């Protein structure tokens, strides 16, 4: 007897038990390092992590010995294939070492790249923070031009040949693992097979993204015309009223987020933005009260409260002078019932929203905990951060801020500040969608081999001009590699997660607000006190990744496919207001322009 | 006119499930308040016999079992459950007329770095039966192949270690459990 399926269940049981212990070891080591930067904890973290890595590699070999061909329980088959991923080990050991050397080399070039001003060969400035504040707080076109070109010259020129060989080796790696290129490997995250009615080819991702972006284009054109107008005011002789926006003027080194330009593009400058930070500091509000209010929100929708492990083992304030710790807000699921949040909370509204966002991460973790270890995660690469953002958006609504007391009982909105809020929100959210699409498309076509190498630094900008609507301030030969200058491109991170997450979070929020019976514009909906939206979200959160992403999407928003319509339905008021304010502006742009 | 109610309930050496300790105590008749002054101790199921019905007329012999377990699995120390501690480590009968008492030992049984001494069996080629004990430490043959009496594919060590660390959540924290069997078969109220 002893069918293969039974044997695989036994193996997976042994794994799900010993793994949990080792993952807890490594998670707790990482936590003690990030809450106390001492070399000893550093070493213990590295040791625990390498031991966990060896365990997973060995178990991966032993699981690959099982045959996915003869297993008829998907809940088992998914865990098996997930551990079966052989990875870069299929490459020649020499080639594997070369690839990993290139990865760490480019990452260290990025994290150790600096531009030395010709003003003083002794003085220099790194990406973080010198160049970043130069590109995010200055208006002098000449300085910003220098910084853009300097970081793309000293760093990108170096990252070029390494990324070339990187393309070669990653292509070989994915071809071995039976993927048409490394881009196919990246797109295989949304791959669903063997479940009729919910399967999703690895190219249906491409089609759905392109078609949804077609539906997004108009809002981005009017936002581009309006932003071009305000910037044309800012810089009196540097952008064509029909031309692509320049690069070193977009708000950051790459132009991925236009949020900074808010200071120069606010529709009604006299109308101040809503910030309760002072009100918080003046009502004895402590970080304790911040996280208690977060707990209260997630409780009011129905979800459970934070376990006492969170209220006792989490660092919710900066430790002090003696200790040194990471402060990037992180959600930690160490497993075995231990959930924590690392955040150096300050009494500001930003940290209030971020606390809700990270506690939404935590609630999602708590829900998918009953599942097996391999199946403890988000439905895809963009589900988590989307959940966190729907928490932030439900919070920021003036209705919610009124309810919690951080707002007056009769604070009456004004259409001008709703325009400002929607405009800031669109500068961040809507502005980054074309950037993400363009960059990920460049990588995708490069991995397919459609873009010859000698035409790399060319095609990029063409797409940059034809999709993003941005012109290069300077002509670049192929000795450059401005792509690689982003943190995600040289550090080998799939990108499309953010585009997806955006569309996801808006679909989620609209469905939940439907369950919560909110009327009016979508940006004013608060899921607070609504038990039904909580139950629906939990029906999605509990599944983790035991069922396909399409099924969880249907469990919340009520559909099997991605759809931009919730996002546009959220930003429609701003869309009308843009169209109005751009009546006397050309909407669109022209490739031809270029300050050279 | 003598009773021990401090030896099994107040001991820093609790046994694991695969070796569920059983100590017997006769000619006793101790009261209930001795076992009703120890904080909340989760919730104590007392099947058949009603908790506050000790007094004097009661059973004869008694076999008191003691072991440890994560609190996720306390519901399994009960008649009918089919969880891992039940059908593979410790099975309670369906006619059970004894009692169950559980509390937390995160304060003492769990240790930093892992009190792996406390363990439990997870693989057994058969189901267990009421009040049965198995201490076998023999490789578990799982798939059709004459297991070479050694570890390997479809051949796993039948006992996994709990290994407690105090930071675990209540579910994975170390609960301590004690069951109080009862029997009044042809004898003069041995206890009573």
């Amino acid at each position: 007897p002893s069918t293969i399926e039974e044997q695989a269940k036994t193996f997976l049981d042994k794994f799900n038990h010993e793994a949990e212990d080792l993952f807890y070891q490594s998670s707790l080591a990482s936590w003690n390092y990030n809450t106390n930067i001492t070399e000893e904890n550093v070493q213990n973290m590295n040791n625990a992590g390498d031991k966990w890595s060896a365990f997973l590699k060995e178990q991966s070999t032993l699981a690959q010995m099982y045959p996915l061909q003869e297993i008829q329980n998907l809940t088992v088959k998914l865990q098996l294939q997930a551990l079966q991923q052989n990875g870069s080990s299929v490459l020649s050991e020499d080639k594997s070492k070369r690839l990993n050397t290139i990865l760490n080399t480019m990452s260290t070039i990025y994290s150790t790249g600096k531009v030395c001003n010709p003003d003083n060969p002794q003085e220099c400035l790194l990406l973080e923070p010198g160049l970043n504040e130069i590109m995010a707080n200055s208006l002098d076109y000449n300085e910003r031009l220098w910084a853009w070109e300097s970081w793309r010259s000293e760093v990108g020129k170096q990252l070029r040949p390494l990324y070339e060989e990187y393309v070669v080796l990653k292509n070989e790696m994915a071809r071995a693992n039976h993927y048409e290129d490394y881009g196919d490997y990246w797109r295989g995250d949304y791959e669903v097979n063997g479940v009729d009615g919910y399967d999703y080819s690895r190219g249906q991702l491409i089609e759905d993204v392109e078609h949804t972006f077609e539906e997004i284009k108009p809002l981005y054109e009017h936002l581009h015309a309006y932003v071009r107008a305000k910037l044309m005011n800012a810089y009196p002789s540097y952008i064509s009223p029909i031309g692509c926006l320049p690069a070193h003027l977009l708000g950051d080194m790459w132009g991925r987020f236009w949020t900074n330009l808010y200071s120069l593009t606010v529709p009604f400058g006299q109308k101040p933005n809503i910030d309760v930070t002072d009100a918080m500091v003046d009502q004895a509000w402590d970080a304790q009260r911040i996280f208690k209010e977060a707990e209260k929100f997630f409780v009011s929708v129905g979800l459970p409260n934070m376990t006492q492990g969170f209220w006792e083992n989490s660092m919710l304030t900066d430790p002090g002078n003696v200790q040194k710790a990471v402060c990037h807000p992180t959600a930690w699921d160490l497993g075995k019932g231990d959930f924590r949040i690392l955040m150096c909370t300050k009494v500001t509204m930003d940290d209030f929203l971020t606390a809700h966002h990270e506690m939404g991460h935590i609630q999602y973790d708590m829900a998918y905990a009953a599942q097996p270890f391999l199946l403890r995660n988000g439905a895809n690469e963009g589900f988590h951060e989307a959940v966190g953002e729907i928490m932030s958006l439900s919070a920021a609504t003036p209705k919610h801020l009124k309810s919690i007391g951080l707002l007056s009982p009769d604070f009456q909105e004004d259409n001008e500040t709703e325009i400002n809020f929607l405009l800031k929100q669109a500068l961040t959210i809507v502005g980054t969608l074309p950037f993400t699409y363009m960059l990920e498309k460049w990588r995708w076509m490069v991995f397919k081999g459609e873009i010859p190498k000698d035409q790399w630094m060319k095609k990029w900008w063409e797409m940059k001009r034809e999709i993003v609507g941005v012109v290069e301030p300077v002509p670049h030969d192929e000795t450059y590699c401005d792509p690689a200058s982003l943190f995600h491109v040289s550090n080998d991170y799939s990108f499309i997660r953010y585009y997806t997450r955006t569309l996801y979070q808006f679909q989620f929020q609209e469905a939940l607000c439907q369950a919560a019976k909110h009327e009016g514009p979508l940006h004013k909906c608060d899921i607070s006190n609504s038990t039904e939206a909580g139950q629906k979200l939990f029906n999605m959160l509990r599944l983790g990744k035991s069922e396909p992403w399409t099924l969880a999407l249907e469990n919340v928003v009520g559909a099997k496919n991605m759809n931009v319509r919730p996002l546009l339905n959220y930003f429609e008021p701003l869309f009308t207001w843009l169209k109005d304010q751009n009546k006397n502006s050309f909407v669109g742009w022209s490739t031809d322009w270029s300050p050279y | 006119n003598l009773c021990p109610f401090d030896e099994v309930f107040n001991a820093t050496t609790f046994a694991s499930v695969y070796a569920w300790n059983r100590k017997r105590i006769s000619n006793c008749v101790a009261d209930y308040s001795v076992l009703y002054n120890f904080a909340p101790f989760f919730t104590f199921k007392c099947y058949g016999v009603s908790p506050t019905k000790l007094n004097d007329l009661c059973f004869t012999n008694v076999y008191a079992d003691s072991f440890v377990i994560r609190g996720n699995e306390v519901s399994q120390i009960a008649p009918g459950q089919t969880g891992n501690i039940a059908d593979y480590n410790y099975k309670l009968p369906d006619d059970f007329t004894g009692c169950v008492i559980a509390w937390n030992s995160n304060k003492l049984d769990s240790t930093v770095g892992g009190n792996y001494n406390y363990r439990y069996r997870l693989f057994r080629k058969s189901k267990l039966k009421p009040f049965e004990r198995d201490i076998s430490t023999e490789i578990y043959q799982a798939g059709n192949k004459p297991c070479n009496g050694v570890a390997g594919v479809n051949c796993y060590f039948p006992l996994q270690s709990y290994g407690f660390r105090p930071t675990y959540g209540v579910g994975h924290q170390p609960y301590r459990v004690v069951v109080l069997s009862f029997e009044l078969l042809h004898a003069p109220a041995t206890v009573c």
